[PDB]
């Protein structure tokens, strides 16, 4: 039930090979340098960055290539996951 | 609205007095015109024959005595239907050999044939040829609006060389005439200097920055100096392009006596006397040797004047409302005043072999006695 | 010239809801803060609004 | 040897601030060095310059001259906002209640003089005058006696062989001649505008293939009275040129197929400039789409004059991401925030789209509430990726008040009021009232509308009104009418081209003082009553619950002097059951533009309108809702509404008339062929436009009993069409956009009329 | 239809203007308007209309545009 | 005004001030200034002038005058008074338009005055915590903080109804990081939970709910 919905889109643009440009065992520095700065971090303790790619041109679908990844207590990568849904 | 005028006005009319009987002879007209546009197109004279011009259209040929024409040529061109593109002549006609020359405002220098009125040739030039085309030994050099002092040859209609000059950003409509000397030419510029070039090759050797120019550069500036220099005894009396009058040498061209008692339009010399126009009607006089002021009348103040010319004991001057303000050679009274036309005087008169002439705004030619 | 209300003063800013602080349940921790922040109590008796006399100090001598 | 200090009445400065650099320091023996030091100190501070210091005993006076201060301003100016001069004088170093020394006289003098020079008034004289008021004070007397205008005279050009000067100027801003009857541009001198003129001319050349074209100089002469300026330009027209492929090259993060496809071209074809501009901008647009923020497009040519052909290079690069973190606002002091957000096209927490923010700013300005809107893109500290735009706005007052009073010969005492409020409580809403009454009309209404009933654009509007026409031109149509009612509506865009709006409503009408004529009598007979048809003291009431629905469109290339696009329209109603006059109607309009030429100066124009309205339960649609046709709007030549059938007045046998009555079946079409002005000079030949035309029209009843009234021009004939033809001008006057029109209807029917002349104003529909 | 040329004043505003329009019946008129520094712009007016058959000769008019 | 012996016009202005009618006291004192810009009164003149300005509901003049008084003698045995007047000036300037007798909400016009007033009153209460102007300033600070937080609440709610379900969580996060004592946070947390839940990141909304249940 659409009438006229101008564009919608959220932070942290993403391509494909970029996320391949990281892997387990990397600190915050190189990963930031890879994929810019995260626009959604959890300020509730555990240092974790939330890269969410959600765009919606209107009338059709909400693609949200969700990506999470947690760091060491010192900031080194420990685990990641992609999620297109 | 008719309530948007704020300016220092002029004196209405000078002291009517008719010691002499100022008189006209005949008045022919050669079609509009000159209009409002400032220009330099003054009509010329040759051996009982004169030739006029206009701003947009044609030329003509007349008799010195009867105001009856001889022939008429136009220089327009049909364009589409009923348009007839304008020709835009704006360079005072002159005379040499069996021809004329016209400076048009579109880089064209026509050169017509005396008798019939045919085109001997027509040579494109640089800039916007404006100033008075002068002849000098087959080299009819002219000035322009880009400093480019070209030098054209008559028979061919071809360039001989080109000596560049300078220019400020903003400029008065400065159109210095050239001058001949022994094969060396001295011409005013548009910066505040005067140079001296030798004719045969187009290479100047000597220069001097005599004065200044107008525009956010305030020295004596509001002076419509026809910067035409004149020379006597080599010592050139090249007055000031803008007011700091000075006398200079033939070879060196160094200051003889800089007396900033000028802000000029044009002038003449007669042996000792020199007559000026101080951009503010302040007609005066002085001796050749140096700074003096035999007299000065200025009641004409702020009337739009034209450059004067000697006439058998009197100086004749034109106002912006068609009046001839006849003046004693020395002081300084007004020997005669005579209203002739209501169109408007903006160009210069000329005198030769008694025959005296002047142009109006539109109904150009009058035959002042 | 549309504001004379908050000029002569009124007891409007008075009786604003005082400030309490949250408290973190187990596990997570409320974020650290900084910046725009009430000064400590530093109690006095400077009255409120009209009960105080906004007057120019005397000479000053 | 001197220890005491001297300061003869500083009277404005601190005493220690004067003892800072005094060589009379305690325990410091003084010498000629003391004289030098005190002179240098009194001069370095520059506050005052009087001093008399020597080697004289134990005392040592260091005098002071106090010309400051000043608090006053005297003018002076004649046609310039004085406060602007106050600002500029602040920018020079002076202001009320402050020290002032005569070293500033020439400074401010020539500052304002060059100001006037820039404005074009190249003659002025500012006089600095001060008058000592007690012991410190003076006045600031400035008189302004200046020139007048120094207007333009001519703008000639040298070397323009390809074209002529006239059409070249056209295009320009600083027009030559201001005609007394086609004022479209007015002439002055704006040194800055000369640059824009130069650039637009150079572009004009570069959009034909003259690659190697370049200006080479410029003169601005001046006549020796500062009344007429001259201006000249030199050129080198070079030649035309061709292309050979396009050679994009750079780092594009891929991202090439769509690029190349976005750049294909027909070889050996004339170089275009503006096409290159559009193409490079479109590259920028695609990059903005993919996410990067600040792209670059540079195109240097690579010319083969021998081949008359240039291989155009293109070197581009993307840049970075540049996310936006928090879009703030500054200025909206009385306009609620939630307004200034919904007018945006850049959602916080995303990638920055430059064009998006600019389209925003544009929208915002277009909202009408504000007066001055400027942007910024400051960067957050620390992070290299995040920024946060801000919007500087300064709103102005919005609502308005009206009041008028009058009286006439054929009109009673006029009254007029209404509180037009645009931005009520800065809450998006809009409200207004009205009112007028002499004798015959008593118009009044009420207005309520919310342009945002939803967060998307779905509007909503209300309306109430009162209408009491009271005409008494005893016997033409003059059916006295009182009527009022109200309605609501919706409205919501779908494609920034189309639109819909489907309103409800309600209306109650009161007929009164009907006259004898059959059509209305027919309607009534089908309404149930039975008026004695020989006396005209009549009246009738009614109530109906209406329904509206429509659809609009626009595709015009421009908004002024259209040349290509369309404009269709539609509107229908239906009386919901429970009403008392079951009818329905449909209108339809259409404008159509087709440029038969590629230079867009020869265009055809096709207009058409349509209509239909019919009752439902054998009840003719009430005659106070009937169509019309004829007039300088849709059917030229005739008078207004002259087309159509005529009334039939009962006898108090039958007869006819010529006063129009209208009906319920409209149809009209027209055709035009735009054509330039074959006479006037092209100095301004773009601001006049005309065509030829050959129009149509028709109107007829649907329920006329064509049988009995055979002694009358039948009206169930749906074919009676009346055609006309002629020409018509269009050009802005010093008064308003005018459309002269002088046609002559060749055909007609009886009772109709002809109006040879047609003078209108601004048919900008 | 009819508006006047550029006219105003320093702390005031003089205006001279005539009147017609494309529009109610025909609207033939002429008048003026005056402005105070901040808000109000208003003046006087004479008019001439066309009521149906005949034409309305006279109409005077007050005005008060009080922006706010 | 006529020029007259200065102390006399000072007394007259003082009395007229005490009466209450400002305009004439304003003008008389301003003329006393402009006629003796270095009399022994000038300081007291500055005091009374800013006072009358503030009371005359004509702010910007008084603001510039405060600036001047500061820049002349930044140190002074009474400057705290100037500070208080600064803060009151700003706070007054917050609520502006024609809603005075309307009694309508005032939350979220442009707030870039409350922030000033906050900085300034804080500067005061830190500087000279002994003057008799403290506690009122504290109360004003509290009200100012709350009126600030309501702003972010408004914008966050708007986004929630719009759809930018990242910006909402980010801004309410910053808020929770800056004014973590008002009522506004305790009324905005549900928005943050709803936002998290909207973007399938329930692993956060659960903890948000833990918070909101703990209070």
């Amino acid at each position: 039930r659409v009438v006229y919905r101008p564009d919608i889109n959220q932070g942290n643009y993403l391509t494909a090979n970029d996320v391949s440009k990281i892997r387990v065992g990397m600190t915050q520095q190189q990963v930031a340098y890879a994929l810019g700065t995260p626009l959604m971090s959890d300020p509730f303790g555990t240092n974790t960055w939330f890269y969410v790619f959600r765009q919606q041109p209107g009338h059709e679908g909400v693609t949200q290539q969700t990506l999470t990844l947690t760091f060491n207590s010192s900031g080194v990568l420990t685990n990641i996951d992609n999620k297109p849904a | 609205f008719n309530s948007e005028e704020d300016v220092v006005k002029m004196s209405p009319l000078p002291t009517v007095e008719n010691q002499f009987t100022p008189t006209t002879a005949w008045s022919t007209s050669v079609g509009s015109g000159i209009g409002n546009f400032y220009s330099n197109l003054h009509p010329a004279l040759a051996d009982n024959v004169v030739y006029a011009a206009d701003r947009a259209g044609l030329v003509k040929a007349l008799n010195a005595d009867d105001g009856k024409e001889i022939w008429s040529v136009s220089l327009a061109e049909k364009d589409g239907w009923f348009s007839k593109e304008p020709a835009l002549l704006s360079g005072g006609v002159t005379v040499s050999g069996g021809h004329v020359y016209i400076g048009s405002e579109k880089a064209q220098v026509y050169a017509l044939n005396t008798s019939d009125g045919t085109v001997a040739w027509q040579t494109k030039v640089a800039g916007e040829a404006l100033s008075r085309p002068v002849v000098s030994d087959g080299l009819v050099l002219i000035h322009t609006s880009n400093g480019q002092l070209q030098a054209l040859n008559e028979a061919d209609g071809a360039v001989k060389w080109t000596v560049n000059l300078d220019m400020p950003s903003l400029s008065l409509r400065g159109e210095s005439a050239p001058t001949t000397a022994f094969g060396a030419a001295v011409v005013g510029g548009d910066n505040g200097r005067v140079s001296a070039v030798l004719m045969e090759q187009g290479q100047m050797i000597w220069q001097q920055r005599i004065s200044q120019a107008t525009g956010s550069t305030e020295i004596d500036r509001l002076s419509d100096v026809d910067t035409t220099p004149v020379v006597v005894n080599g010592v050139v009396f090249a007055l000031a392009y803008n007011g700091n009058l000075t006398a200079l040498d033939l070879r060196s061209g160094q200051i003889m006596w800089k007396r900033e008692l000028g802000s000029v339009n044009d002038f003449i010399v007669d042996g000792n006397r020199i007559y000026l126009v101080d951009q503010n009607d302040r007609v005066m006089a002085l001796t050749i040797d140096g700074g003096v002021t035999l007299w000065t009348q200025s009641d004409l103040l702020h009337r739009l004047l034209t450059s004067p010319v000697l006439y058998n004991g009197n100086l004749v001057v034109g106002d912006s409302e068609g009046y001839l303000h006849w003046i004693n050679v020395e002081d300084g009274r007004f020997v005669a005043q005579q209203k002739v036309d209501s169109s408007g005087f903006q160009t210069e008169p000329v005198a030769a072999d008694g025959k005296l002439l002047i142009q109006a705004k539109d109904g150009t030619v009058y035959s002042i006695t | 010239s549309r504001y004379k209300r908050q000029v002569s003063g009124d007891e409007a800013y008075l009786e604003a809801a005082p400030l309490a602080e949250l408290h973190a349940p187990a596990g997570m921790i409320l974020p650290v803060t900084s910046g725009d922040y009430a000064i400590p109590v530093t109690n006095g008796s400077g009255a409120v609004g009209k009960a105080l006399d906004i007057r120019p100090p005397a000479q000053p001598l | 040897v001197v220890k005491d200090i001297h300061f003869e009445g500083l009277q404005r400065v601190a005493v220690g601030a004067a003892l800072l650099s005094m060589p009379v320091r305690t325990g410091d023996t003084v010498n000629d060095e003391d004289i030098s030091n005190t002179i240098r100190a009194l001069f370095a501070t520059g506050n005052f310059e009087d001093v008399r210091v020597l080697r004289d005993g134990d005392t040592l006076l260091v005098q002071v001259k106090e010309r400051p201060t000043i608090a006053s301003i005297t003018f002076g100016n004649k046609s310039v906002k004085d406060d602007m001069l106050k600002q500029n004088l602040e920018a020079s170093g002076v202001r009320v209640g402050e020290s002032l020394d005569r070293t500033t006289i020439a400074d401010i003098e020539k500052g304002l003089e060059d100001f006037y020079y820039s404005v074009g008034k190249y003659s002025a004289s500012v006089k600095a005058v001060v008058t000592p008021l007690p012991r410190n004070r003076v006045d600031l007397k400035l008189v302004f006696q200046e020139g007048v205008s120094a207007e333009i005279q001519q703008i000639n050009i040298v070397g323009n062989h390809a074209f002529t000067t006239d059409e070249l100027i056209s295009h320009f801003q600083l027009r030559d001649e201001v005609p007394w009857w086609n004022v479209v541009g007015d002439r002055k001198y704006q040194k800055q505008k000369l640059a824009g003129d130069l650039e637009t001319l150079r572009s004009y050349y570069l959009d034909r293939g003259y690659a190697r074209f370049n200006i080479d100089s410029t003169q601005v002469s001046l006549t020796p009275d500062k009344k007429g300026i001259y201006v000249t330009v030199n050129i080198t027209e070079g030649d035309q040129y061709k292309l050979s492929g396009v050679e994009v090259s750079g780092n594009l993060a891929g991202h090439s197929a769509e690029i190349e496809q976005l750049t294909k071209i027909e070889p050996g074809e004339l170089y275009n400039g503006t096409k290159v501009t559009k193409m490079e901008d479109d590259i920028k647009k695609l990059l903005g789409r993919y996410g990067y923020a600040y792209p670059r497009v540079q195109s240097m040519p690579e010319i083969n004059d021998a081949d008359k052909t240039v291989k155009l290079r293109v070197n581009v690069d993307a840049g970075n991401r540049f996310y936006v973190r928090k879009i703030r606002f500054e200025g909206n002091d009385t306009s609620k925030d939630a307004v200034l957000r919904r007018e945006m096209r850049q959602m916080e927490g995303a990638w920055l789209g430059s064009d998006l923010v600019d389209q925003g700013k544009e929208r915002l300005n277009r909202l009408g509430f504000f007066e001055t809107v400027d942007t910024d893109t400051q960067r957050v500290p620390g992070s290299p990726d995040q920024v946060d735009v801000v919007y500087k706005v300064k709103e102005r007052n919005t609502g308005s008040f009206n009041f008028g009073i009058g009286y006439g010969t054929e009109s009673g005492v006029s009254f007029q009021a209404g509180v037009q409020q645009d931005n009520w409580l800065g809450t998006g809403y809009a409200v207004g009232i009205n009112g007028t009454k002499n004798d015959y009309q008593t118009y009044a209404e009420l207005s309520v509308t919310n342009p945002y009933f939803t967060v998307d654009g779905v509007s909503l509007g209300g309306r109430l009104f009162y209408n009491d026409f009271q005409a008494d031109d005893a016997d033409l149509s003059d059916y006295t009418n009182k009527s009022y009612g109200t309605d609501v509506t919706l409205g919501f865009p779908i494609n920034e081209y189309n639109s819909l709006r489907a309103g409800l409503g309600y209306v109650h009408n009161s007929l009164s003082n009907m006259q004898p004529q059959v059509a209305m009598w027919r309607y009534l007979y089908s309404m149930g009553e039975h008026p004695s048809t020989s006396d005209q003291d009549n009246s009738f009431k009614t109530d109906d619950f209406t329904f509206n629905y429509g659809w609009t469109y626009n595709k015009l290339d421009r908004g002024y002097f259209p040349t290509d696009g369309s404009r269709v329209n539609l509107t229908g109603k239906v009386t919901i059951p429970g009403s008392d006059n079951e009818y329905y109607k449909v209108t339809l309009d259409t404008a159509t533009y087709v440029p038969i030429d590629d230079d867009h100066k020869w265009v055809v124009l096709g207009r058409t309108r349509w209509g239909y309205g019919d009752g439902l339960g054998g009840k003719e649609m009430p005659f106070y809702e009937n169509f019309y046709a004829g007039g300088s709007s849709t059917v030229r030549g005739f008078q207004s509404n002259t087309i159509g059938p005529k009334a039939v007045y009962f006898p108090h046998d039958l007869c006819k008339s010529d006063d129009a009555v209208g009906g319920n079946a409209m149809a009209v079409a027209s055709l035009e062929f735009i054509t330039p002005t074959p006479f006037i000079s092209d100095k301004y030949a773009n601001s006049v436009r005309t065509s030829f035309f050959w129009d149509m029209g028709t109107v007829w009843d649907t329920n006329w009993d064509s049988s009995q009234y055979s002694g009358y021009p039948d009206y169930s004939d749906p074919s009676n069409i009346r055609m006309s033809a002629g020409i018509a001008l269009q050009w802005m006057s010093p008064l308003g956009p005018l459309v002269f029109s002088y046609a002559q209807p060749f055909k007609k029917y009886d009772g109709d009329k002809a109006e040879q002349f047609q003078f209108n104003c601004g048919k900008t529909w | 239809c009819d508006v006047g040329k550029s006219f105003s004043g320093k702390d005031w505003k003089v205006t001279a203007r005539a009147g017609l329009g494309y529009q109610s019946r025909m609207l033939m008129s002429v008048g003026l308007n005056a402005e105070i520094r901040d808000n109000v712009r208003f003046g006087l007016e004479f008019e001439k209309s066309a009521f149906g058959k005949y034409n309305v000769d006279n109409a005077v008019n007050a005005n008060f545009r009080y922006s706010f | 005004v006529p020029d007259n012996p200065p102390n006399e016009i000072y007394a007259t202005a003082q009395q007229k001030l005490q009466d209450g009618n400002w305009r004439q006291a304003i003008t008389q004192l301003e003329a006393l200034d402009n006629r003796y810009p270095f009399g022994p009164y000038s300081q007291q003149v500055q005091l009374d002038l800013i006072y009358a300005y503030y009371k005359n509901a004509d702010l910007p003049l008084a603001q510039a005058a405060i600036d001047r008084f500061i820049r002349l003698n930044p140190t002074h045995p009474n400057i705290d008074y100037v500070m208080y007047m600064r803060g009151l000036t700003n706070m007054a300037l917050d609520d502006s338009a024609l809603q005075g007798f309307f009694g309508v909400d005032r939350s979220d016009r442009d707030p870039q005055h409350a922030r000033a007033a906050f900085s300034d009153f804080s500067k005061l209460v830190r500087g000279y915590p002994n003057s008799q102007y403290t506690t009122d300033a504290t109360k004003r600070l509290v009200f100012l903080k709350d009126r600030l937080a309501k702003y972010e609440y408004s914008v966050a709610e708007y986004y929630t109804e719009r759809g930018a379900w990242v910006a909402v969580v980010n801004r309410v996060e910053g808020m929770l990081r800056d004014y973590p004592d008002t009522q506004a946070t305790r009324d905005a947390l549900p928005l943050m939970e709803n936002a998290y839940r909207q973007m399938q990141m329930n692993a956060q909304a659960e903890k948000v709910a833990k918070i909101i249940a703990a209070n």
